[PDB]
This record gives structure tokens, C-alpha cells and sequence, in this order.
């Protein structure tokens, strides 16, 4: 028969759109940024399914600005908890933008 | 440059022989323990080395070797009789289940010329003989003659083994499933070589 | 019960890693990031550290994923970095031993791209030790400095019930290694090693292997000595006075 | 001498099989595209079946070629095999070693790879005849067959509460599909067997350790960013 | 078995190590008359081989 | 000057394709779907249709790619089913001619693997007429069949 | 190979251009971006595939289902759109 | 060669082997000068040999 | 060191079997070819690697050899692994009849070009007609029917030479062909001024020629 | 090697005085006339002339 089709969803893009904006911030004052804390803060405005995801793309947002000078110091980050359920994330703090 | 397992392989004592046997059309068998092992051992340059001559090394699933020639093949081309894929088809028929308990592998001259008269049509056996020729005694002995002299260029490609000595007694190598039928799911396998046969 | 693990993979001094640690999963680790970030480079040194053999090592493009050898470079000298370099495992046995094992890397100078590498193991070490602090020095520089076997033995040996081991060849090393359960089989010879070899890289690249496929039965079976020795040993007498005939 | 013999091949050759009968059962209903299964197909050579059935039962008829007392048992044995199948050629080897050869069991065994195919029956699995994802899924089955095989081998030579590690890899791990990868997770967790997997973020494993990794230029020389996550589900 | 096994039962079934399991032990009773070639001391012990 | 294009794409009677046209793009064309979907075998059957020098032709997998094999089955027989089969492609001239190539595909009854190639050529076709329908014939309730 | 044939060639055709790339989902969304600007600049045609649409908003796009079906196989295609 | 290449993907080995036969295309003028040195060349190798 | 061609084979008979050319040569000198200086690819090939080639051949247990005249060819060894024939007495006398013809000043003017008819009218000239004619048939008394047959087994043989190297026909005109020097084997019974059964002798225990 | 072949005796004798050039080289190259090394067969590819 004919060729049927079928849509995207565009809701990824929008929530990297809001965290983007959300995250411009940093840069602009050149603030020290913790991934911990920012992560923790972040992911109480969503409920618990999408969390992956956000921490996900929050994430690659934030690995553009800058870079941590603590990587060469030869000692290991630890691994902070962000939310209940048991998620965890490793990352030295970004210093240098 | 050459590759340094090429050389190796044809540096080996065994290639020369093969080689010339190869190039007769000679298929390979499990039975020749040197030859197969060599050739497993090899293949991968070896169907290299006869790509350059247009002419093609495969390994048939069944498990034995042989060359087959492309059109632009770089060795002179022969090719086979009537009477010569008849005999063939024939032998493909008898690797059959019965046999093993009917001769245990070993068979007669007789049995493939007897299986040869009943099974095939008249005319197409006229046609093998000459269109002119009418059941008559000297038309069979003649036809037992070529049977004999196809059996033997049979030999020379491996399909069949004389039992060493000078009566005509011999066994049949799995290479003659070249012969064979098409196969299809759960088609027995009888009743397809009978009907190519026919 | 409680098979054991492997728990962390530690770079210093590679091409884009100075000092890098994965902690690893029980299950499933996944490594993610653009085109020529460095994941590759990762599962090398990974392999690299497990079986460190120059004549079977060689980490060909996965575009060309079958060819032949082709090349004189192995596309490992790339990776290294001017200096001296190192990759470490940090493995748990069901015995609960914390058990390090790992090799040292350096670029041999000349015109070709060669690599010169050898094995260590250490054993007893603190919980409380990282690996990174091992290897390196926290100089007054931005940077730290990477330390040499000279220096990491004389620190190690420093340490109470903690021992250093550095070998000589690959066999002892396999041979300490399967002691302990870090691999499946002792690697008597070099054919055993081409073999593990063969099953890594054939799951890194993915696909029905040929090699596997060639020789299955030389992988899947067992090789079993009752059949034979009995009648090796019925044989002597005879073999004995055939040679001594000659 | 004789039946003896023919009944220690006989039971290592019924052991083997068994073995592998178990560890075929574990790749039951592995889903990988058109693929539903995958085995290991054991077969017996015939050439060595009558004769092991002659050595079992028909020994007073060659009985004169074992206790000739000129030749060794080994020898004895490969002059039994070129009596029977008689077409077999010798490639100027020395009767010694066919007969070494005729006392490894391994020999008289015939190995195949199969997949259950669609609506097909059992085929031999043939790359040229699979798609991308099936190759890949079934070597890695077959993989597992040998790490299971091989860990049964040796724990007669380790410690009674030692247990080994395994661990394996995937890279370009973008060409399965999320089916293919749900079965892949079910068998290595069933296995207690780790893995680590490198794609361009086109997959995103919910279970498991995850590392993102940018590369930069910093004081003009390459530089990895690294950061991790865990913990999710 | 292990070698860490090993001592344990080689103490554990002393003499009878190298006996024969045989799950009925009554149909030998007729055979054993004529076990006149067999070592001095044979061991034979019931149960599923 | 206006550059040729490529309108479409049609198979018949493939390896799970009764009788299926894609229409191609201007710049990009993208087939997706989960493993064993058919993706590479509309690959296949489009470079067949245009280089049919059946010495060539060789699909080996994505993986084992680079490697010069020789292997036994050059893997295009499978991908086409008993009886008569077609590939065939649409172009525009730079002329705006509309063309019509493929070919005539059959396996080969035998114990071999076989494939036998026919080319053919269509010139002056009406705009209104589709490929689908030109190469079969209307039986029964909407049940079609295939014309050699 | 364009360019060499100039002469023989009518004056008044330029042949078509069309090239493929299995597995495409090996590459990130810049290399992609990268290879679509290329080939749009220089008039060529591309046929990618992937498992994963890797392509949402340039181009046309199938997607297809292969179903068992009364002992027999059939594949089943849908397009996809960008927007909804 | 060309298609094939491209399919696969990457850097194709027999590409960039013969690159020269490849790219370069082939012109008639040097041919028709060329053609009388050929006869000539020709003529010094059968001396020669 | 290790996996290093010398190892196995000697690198200049490696460069000789990986040339482009070797796969030709080697199908054709198999097949019985004789090779002269005109085909300047194949000579200028087999003056290369002479020694190479020879002691490869010399595996099979066949000979490469090289005539004074600068032409080579194979000669099997009775333990040959490849298979050894004889030509026909016919062609014997064709074979001598261009020998003479190669060596005619009186002919050197035509440039090599020469014609059946001419080929023809010499071989007559020289040998016995009539008696050569019962070759041809038992019952040959010089009939035209006969002599036609005569020249049609001629332009067989003749073709037969061709495949062999012997002859090489014009390229629009088959009438019509030029000789080369690989023709001289066919004096080998001749070229020494000695007696004839000694020579023959010689001839036959080299291999080069076997009595009917 | 053009140069050497292009400019001949008479006239560019004077110019010959030049280290790189000479006459005899020519035939030099007939030690490279033998056989190159030559890889991958198409067409006809043969010597340095
Ligand atoms: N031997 C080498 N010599 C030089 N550069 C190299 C070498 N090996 C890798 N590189 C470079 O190192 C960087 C990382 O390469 P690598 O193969 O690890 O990438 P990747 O993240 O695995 O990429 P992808 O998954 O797309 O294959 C790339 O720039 C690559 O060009
Ligand atoms: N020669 C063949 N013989 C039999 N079956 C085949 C053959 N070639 C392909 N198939 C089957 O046809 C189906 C389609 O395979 P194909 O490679 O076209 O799929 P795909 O969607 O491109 O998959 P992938 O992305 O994993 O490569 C698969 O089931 C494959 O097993
Ligand atoms: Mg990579
Ligand atoms: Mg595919």
C-alpha cells in the first residue's frame, strides 16, 4: 500500500536547552562549577525515571567550559553521591576556564 | 616481494607433485593425509598464487579440494563426454546408505555397468554408442569398452580407486558428490539424484 | 563461589592520558565520547598490560578489520608518549588478595617505532594506596613527575609486607598470573599465548573469527594423556632397542 | 589390549559429548536478529567408528598384527586403520606417528557451528550468509563456549576456593541493535562475566559504569577530560 | 580431585583407594570362585559408579 | 548546466521484498532499523544494477571488511528467492530524459550456487508510469504476479 | 574521472554522482555534518545506513521491520519525518 | 574498485596503492610523438639482446 | 633472522615468480613453446633469471634449456613429472623443408614472408613425391584429389607448428607467414660432420629424440 | 634523465662540463632497463625506457 510515517520527539533538545542556559552562568563569572553539587541541585526539578538522562546531558554541557587542574596531580577524585536510590558521579572540580 | 608464507609454501617438497596434479584436475580428498593437510595448512596463499593464472582453488563443503578454470583461465582447457557425466551421476547414486552393508565400500565393474543398462533410456545410450547402432552384441561390448575407458579418466581424476590389482574392483571417494543433485530442506536424497538421472 | 574481579585500569604517561584511572564495573563498563577522543587507546592499554608480547601485539585499524600483517609498524609506538610510561591492573581474587599487576612502556629512539616493555607485580599493598601515588612524585612543578623502576623499588621495598616482583620473561609472568586467578589457563608456550591472544583481539574486533572457526576443535577440547601414556610406557622397551640397534 | 581400549575412547568420547550437551544448553533462546539459537554439533568420523567397533568385537581376526611382538602397538594400530579403508594414502610418514595420531581421542571427533535461522531449520553458520549484528552475536557465543570450556579444563590444576576472572570487549559496539544488547547483557551477567564496550554515545546502557571522554589542547599538547557515572536503575 | 583434597582422602579410604564400586555386590558371589588371578587383598565397595 | 539525478530504486521478489520502491533524495537517503532489518541487501541489489560483471561482485560482511578471502559463496545468491527477480533504477538526464536500467536476475537449478543476469534498457517512458506496476500483472483479488 | 572524459563527452551532459557508506553510526554527529556539507557542495548523492536514525533533519528516511509471517519472511517500510 | 571502496568505508589499501593509475588521466598527443621513439627504442633493445 | 625470505627461497627466484609476466612464460613453456629472440617481453624475462628459472624447473624433473641459437625450450627427464610427446614424421618433414627455407639466401629478400604454395613446391622439389604421397593414403598414385589432401594435411601441420613457436602467420593474411630461428632443432642429426649413427646414438640418450 | 637524453653532442658539449650529466649514462640505465620492481599487474608496465 501507500507509505505510512511516523514523528520525533523534540523533548531531549528542549531540556538541553533549558540546562544550557541554566549553566551559561559559570562561565560568565568565571564561578568554580562542582559537578556534585550542581548534579544534586539539578536533579530535584525532574522525577526519578528521566534522571539518566539528565545527568547525562548535563554532563556534556558541562565538560565544555574549562578544565580541572587537579587531573594532573596524579590523585584520584572520589565518588559523590547525588540523589537517594544510589547514583554517584566522579569529577575533579573545574578550575581553569 | 612475496609473502613470506608463500614462499614458505611452495618452498615445501610436496608442491611440485601437487602442482601438476592440480593442474590435470585432480580433486583432493581426506584420503590423501599429506596433500589435504598441506593444502589446509596453505589455502589461504595458495588460492592467491592460482588467482594470478585465472583459475579459481576451492574447497568443496563436503571437504575436498579442486581448481575450476574461469573463462580467461591461463591453463588450456578440457572437457568431459556425455557418457562421461552419465558414469558420474551413476557413481553418485551408488554412495548410498545400503551400500555399506551390500559391498562395505568395495565395488565391481559389473555392478556399475549393470546399474548403467537398467537405469538409463535407450536412446540416450544409442546416442553414447552411435545414433545407428540397434541392440545388438557388439554394440554392448562396445559400450562396456568406453565404460572401462571413462572409469579410468574417472580414476585419474580421483573420483574412483582401483583396489591394487588387475581386476576391476574399486571403491568411491566423496569427492563424486561433485555430480550430485541440488539439495533442498528435507528432500531425500535418492529420489533427487533419480530424478536428475532421469 | 565469589569469583573474583577486576577492579581498576591505570594510564600514566600515555598520549593524552598523564595519570588516569577507570574504576571498573562488576558488570558493565561503556565508554563513550567523539571520534578519536581516546577509547581505543584505552582497551590497548588494557590488552597491552595483560599480554605483553611485542611479537603478537598489533593493534590494526578496525577499518581493515581482516587484512593481512601488510605494515612493519604495529600501531603501538603511536599511542606511547617521550619519557617512560606505564599501565597497571588492580585485580580482587576470591580469596580477597589485592593483588597489582602491570608493565612498564618506553619508546626505544631510533628511526623505526619500537617500544621496549617489561612486567612487574606487586602484592600486600594497602587499601589506602592508589596507584597513581605509587608511580608518581608530587613535585614542587604544576606537574608531577613520573618515577622509574630504580625509584618504584626502593619506595616499595620501603613498605612492611609489601613485595615487589620483577620479571624476566613473559612465562613467569603468566605463571604468577594464573597462580592467582587472573586467568582462565597457564600459558605454557608461545602457541598458548597466540591462542588467548586470538579470543581477545576476535572479541575486540567482533565477528564469526576465522581462526576460531578453522580449528575449533583444537579449542574447544580438552587434550587428555590416559589414552597414551600407558602404552608409551608399554613401548620403551622396544624404542630403546631400536635406538640403540641404529 | 583390545576391548579395553576401545571402552576408555569410548567413555572420553561420551564424556566430551556430554559436556558439551551442558554447555549447549545455556545458548538456548539467544535472540540476535534472525538468529534463535546456537550450538555445537559433535559428530563421529565413520572411518573411525568401524574401526573402533572392529577392535572392539573383531579381534581374533587380526589378532596376528597386535602381539607381533616385530612392531609396537602404535604401529599395530596404524597398520589395523590402512587395512581397513584401504584407498588411504600415507604421506611418507612414519607409521609411529599415525598410530600416535589414532590414539588421541580428539581425533575421531567432527566439530560444527550451527544457528537457528528464522523460519529455517539448523544451518552451518556461514558469515557471508548473516547480516552485521548476527555475525557479532554469535561470536561472541561461541566465545563463551570456549572461556566455560577452558575454566572446566583447568580447575583440576587450582586451588579448591580459587575461581577465575573473565572479562571480555566490544568495540564499534554502535552496530547492535538495543535487543541484541538486552540479550548480550542476559548472557554475560548469567556468566558472571564482565565487559567493556566503546561506542560514539549512540547507545547509553542504563546498568553499568559509564565514562565520558573529551580531548582537548592545553599548554599546546593533548590533553582527556574524563568524568564518570554510576548507579542508575 | 584438587591437591588439596587429595591427602585428605587418601587417608580417608587407606587400603581400599584402588577397590572397584560395584552396586549389587551379590552378583559377584557366583563369579568369585573363580578369582584365582587377582591381587592378594581386592576391595570391593557398593553404590552408584 | 543541470547535474543528472537518481529518482528511485526497485526490487522485486528479494530475499523478504516481494515488491518494494525507494524513492531516493536530492542529497541524502537514510535506512534504518534493528538488526537483520535489510538495509545492506538494498545495498547490494543497487550496485548490482549497476555493475553486473558477476566476477566481481563479491558482498563479503561489514566485519571481516579488507580482507582479500576468495571465499566459496560470494553471497548474493541467498539474498534472491526461487523464480524470476528484478533490479532496476530511475534517472533523470541532464537532457531531463527519464531512463530506465536494471536487470533480469534467476538462480540457477543445480547443485552450485548460481546466478544468471540479463541487462536491460527503457527509453521514452510516460512520467505516470511506476516501475512496481509496469513489471507485474494484476491476478486475482489484488493478489498481483510477477512477468518475465 | 569527470574532468578526463570532458572531450568525449557531449557538451551538454554531467553525469550522475552517487557513493555509499554501511554502518554509519561509527561516526559522530560533527563527522557527519562534516560529510553531508561535502557532498552537498559538490552535487553528490549519498545512501547511508544504521541501525539508529544518526540523520533526523537532512534528507529522506526509511525505517524497516522484518516480520515472520506464515512460514515465509516480510519487511515492512515506514518513513520518518523531522518534526511533529 | 571505487564503489566497493566506498561501501566498506575507509581508507581503501588497492586505493592508495596505485594512486597514480588512479587519478592521472592518459593524453594522445604524447602518444603520437612517443610513437616514433617507441619504434626506435624497440629497435636498440632487439641489438642489444 | 626469522621470517626472512632467505630463509626458503632465494630473493632474486622470489622476484622472478612474482613477476607480472611468469604466469604466461611458465603456462606456455609447460605446453611445449619454444621461445626466440622477436618476442622481446619473454626473451629479455628468461635472459633475466636464467639460472633461477632452471633450477626451479629442476624440481620437476625437467631440464631448461637454452640452444646456441638463443631460443629456449623444455626438455623432460624420463622420471619427468610432466608429461613428454613426440611430433609426427610429417611434421619432420616440414620442420626440415623451413630449416632449408630459413637458411636460402636465394629467399632472404622476401624479409621472412613466405607462402604455403612456395612451401609446398619445395618440399616437392626435394623429396620423394610418390613416396611421401603414402602417407597420405596406401592407394596415393598422383591423383589431384590426393594432392589436394596432401596440401590440407600440410596446413594442418603447419598450424601445429604455429602453437609450438615455430611460425608465426601475418596478421590479416593466413596464406601468408615468417619463420624463426627455433626451426634449427630439427637439423640436430645434421650439424656435427660425423656419422650419422653415432650422432643419433647421442640424440637419443640426451633425450632430445626418440626413433619411430 | 631527460635532460641527458634531450640535449645531444654538438651543441651542448660545452654545456656537458657539468657534473650530473653525461652521455655513457644512458646506457647505464641499462642496468634498470632489466627489470623494475614492479608490484601490481594491469595493462603492460615493462622497463625504464
Ligand atoms: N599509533 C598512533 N599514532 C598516532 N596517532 C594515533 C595513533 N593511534 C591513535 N592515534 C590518535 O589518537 C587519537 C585517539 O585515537 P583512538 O583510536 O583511541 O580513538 P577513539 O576514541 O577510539 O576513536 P573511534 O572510536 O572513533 O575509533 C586519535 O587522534 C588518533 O588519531
Ligand atoms: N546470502 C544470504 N543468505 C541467507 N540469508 C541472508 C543472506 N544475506 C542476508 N541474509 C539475511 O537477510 C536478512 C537481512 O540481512 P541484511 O544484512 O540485509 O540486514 P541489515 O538490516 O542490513 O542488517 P545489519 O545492519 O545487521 O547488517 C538477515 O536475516 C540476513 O541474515
Ligand atoms: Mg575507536
Ligand atoms: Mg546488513
Amino acid at each position: 500500500l501507500e507509505l505510512e510515517y511516523e514523528e520525533f520527539s523534540e523533548i531531549n533538545d528542549q531540556l538541553a536547552a533549558m540546562i544550557e542556559k541554566a549553566l551559561l552562568v559559570y562561565q560568565q563569572e568565571q564561578r568554580p562549577l562542582d559537578l556534585g553539587a550542581v548534579l544534586r541541585d539539578y536533579l530535584a526539578q525532574h522525577p526519578l525515571p528521566r534522571h539518566f538522562d539528565v545527568a547525562r546531558i548535563l554532563v556534556d554541557q558541562a565538560v565544555r567550559l574549562g578544565v580541572a587542574e587537579a587531573d594532573f596531580s596524579g590523585l584520584p577524585a572520589e565518588w559523590l553521591a547525588i540523589n537517594d536510590y544510589g547514583a554517584k558521579v566522579q569529577a575533579h572540580v573545574i578550575d581553569t576556564y | 616481494f612475496m609473502p613470506v608464507k608463500l614462499a614458505q609454501a611452495l618452498a615445501n617438497s610436496l608442491f611440485p607433485e601437487l602442482d601438476s596434479q592440480l593442474r590435470a584436475g585432480r580433486h583432493i580428498g581426506i584420503d590423501d593425509l599429506d596433500n589435504h593437510a598441506f593444502l589446509m595448512d596453505f589455502q589461504e596463499q595458495l588460492e592467491e598464487f592460482y588467482a594470478r593464472y585465472n583459475v579459481e582453488l576451492i574447497r568443496a563443503p563436503e571437504g575436498f579440494f579442486y581448481l575450476r578454470p574461469r573463462s580467461t583461465t591461463l591453463i588450456p582447457r578440457s572437457v568431459l563426454s556425455e557418457l562421461d557425466m552419465m558414469v558420474g551421476k551413476i557413481l553418485c547414486y551408488l554412495y548410498l546408505s545400503p551400500e555399506r552393508l551390500a559391498n562395505q565400500g568395495i565395488f565391481t565393474s559389473q555392478e556399475l555397468y549393470e546399474e548403467l543398462i537398467s537405469l538409463a533410456d535407450e536412446g540416450k545410450l544409442m546416442k553414447f554408442v552411435n545414433q545407428r547402432s540397434s541392440g545388438s552384441d557388439l554394440d554392448k561390448q562396445k559400450l562396456q569398452e568406453k565404460v572401462r575407458t571413462t572409469l579410468n579418466r574417472l580414476r585419474r581424476l580421483g573420483m574412483v580407486y582401483f583396489l591394487p590389482n588387475n581386476n576391476n574392483k574399486f571403491t568411491i571417494t566423496e569427492a563424486v558428490f561433485r555430480f550430485g543433485a541440488d539439495v533442498r530442506s528435507g528432500d531425500d536424497p535418492r529420489e533427487i539424484q533419480l530424478r536428475m538421472i532421469r | 563461589i565469589e569469583r573474583g574481579k577486576f577492579r581498576s585500569l591505570t594510564l600514566v604517561n600515555w598520549n593524552g592520558f598523564f595519570a588516569r584511572t577507570f574504576d571498573l564495573d562488576e558488570l558493565v563498563t561503556t565508554l563513550s565520547g567523539g571520534n578519536g577522543a581516546g577509547k581505543s587507546t584505552t582497551m590497548a592499554a588494557f590488552v597491552t598490560a595483560l599480554i605483553p608480547d611485542l611479537t603478537l601485539l598489533h593493534f590494526r585499524n578496525t577499518t581493515e578489520a581482516g587484512a593481512t600483517s601488510g605494515s612493519r609498524d604495529k600501531g603501538l609506538h603511536g599511542k606511547l608518549r617521550a619519557g617512560v610510561c606505564y599501565s597497571t591492573l588492580d585485580v580482587i581474587n576470591s580469596r580477597h588478595q589485592r593483588v597489582v599487576v602491570g608493565v612498564r612502556l618506553q619508546q626505544v629512539a631510533g628511526r623505526d617505532r619500537k617500544v621496549d616493555i617489561k612486567p612487574f607485580m606487586i602484592q600486600g599493598l594497602p587499601t589506602a594506596i592508589q596507584p597513581t601515588q605509587l608511580l608518581t612524585e608530587n613535585v614542587g612543578e604544576r606537574q608531577a613527575r613520573v618515577l622509574p623502576l630504580n625509584e618504584l623499588k626502593d619506595r616499595l621495598d620501603e613498605m612492611e609486607g609489601v613485595q615487589f616482583k620483577q620479571f624476566n620473561s613473559i612465562t613467569d609472568y603468566h605463571a604468577q598470573m594464573f597462580d592467582l586467578g587472573v586467568i582462565p589457563k597457564r600459558l605454557r608456550s608461545a602457541s598458548d599465548r597466540s591462542k588467548f591472544y586470538r579470543l581477545i583481539e576476535a572479541s575486540l574486533y567482533g565477528g564469526i573469527s576465522s581462526a576460531i572457526t578453522r580449528s575449533l576443535r583444537d579449542y574447544l577440547l580438552p587434550e587428555n594423556s590416559g589414552v597414551r601414556k600407558a602404552f608409551q610406557d608399554m613401548e620403551a622397551a622396544l624404542r630403546e632397542n631400536r635406538i640403540t640397534l641404529e | 589390549s583390545s576391548k579395553s581400549v576401545a571402552n576408555i575412547i569410548r567413555k572420553t568420547i561420551q564424556r566430551e559429548q556430554n559436556r558439551i550437551r551442558m554447555l549447549n544448553q545455556g545458548l538456548q533462546a539467544v535472540s540476535f536478529g534472525q538468529v534463535r539459537g546456537v550450538r555445537l554439533n559433535v559428530n563421529v568420523r565413520e572411518s573411525h567408528a568401524i574401526l573402533l567397533d572392529v577392535l572392539s568385537e573383531q579381534q581374533e581376526q587380526h589378532q596376528d598384527l597386535f602381539n607381533s611382538q616385530r612392531l609396537t602397538f602404535s604401529e599395530a594400530m596404524a597398520k589395523l586403520y590402512q587395512r581397513l579403508n584401504p584407498q588411504v594414502d600415507m604421506g611418507q610418514r612414519l607409521p609411529q606417528t599415525i598410530g600416535e595420531e589414532l590414539l588421541d581421542y580428539r581425533n575421531y571427533l567432527e566439530l560444527d557451528v550451527e544457528v537457528n535461522r528464522g523460519s529455517d531449520g539448523w544451518l552451518k553458520a556461514e558469515s557471508g550468509a548473516l547480516s552485521t549484528g548476527e555475525a557479532i552475536g554469535t561470536g561472541m557465543s561461541i566465545l563463551v563456549m570456549v572461556v566455560q570450556s577452558w575454566e572446566e579444563e583447568s580447575r583440576r590444576l587450582r586451588g579448591k576456593d580459587i575461581s577465575p576472572c573473565r572479562l571480555l570487549f566490544l568495540d564499534e559496539a554502535a552496530r547492535l541493535d538495543a535487543k541484541s544488547i538486552a540479550t548480550l547483557f542476559e548472557l554475560c551477567e548469567r556468566l558472571q562475566m564482565q565487559l567493556i564496550i566503546a561506542a560514539p554515545e549512540n547507545i547509553s546502557p542504563e546498568k553499568g559504569t559509564t565514562y565520558k571522554l573529551v580531548r582537548k589542547v592545553f599548554k599546546n599538547h593533548e590533553h582527556v577530560h574524563v568524568v564518570g557515572l554510576r548507579g542508575f536503575g | 580431585i584438587t591437591i588439596d583434597d587429595a591427602p585428605y582422602f587418601s587417608a580417608l579410604y587407606g587400603p581400599a583407594r584402588h577397590g572397584i564400586v560395584v552396586p549389587d555386590l551379590s552378583l559377584v558371589r557366583p563369579h568369585l570362585e573363580t578369582l584365582e588371578d587377582c591381587p592378594e587383598d581386592l576391595y570391593l565397595i557398593e553404590g552408584d559408579p
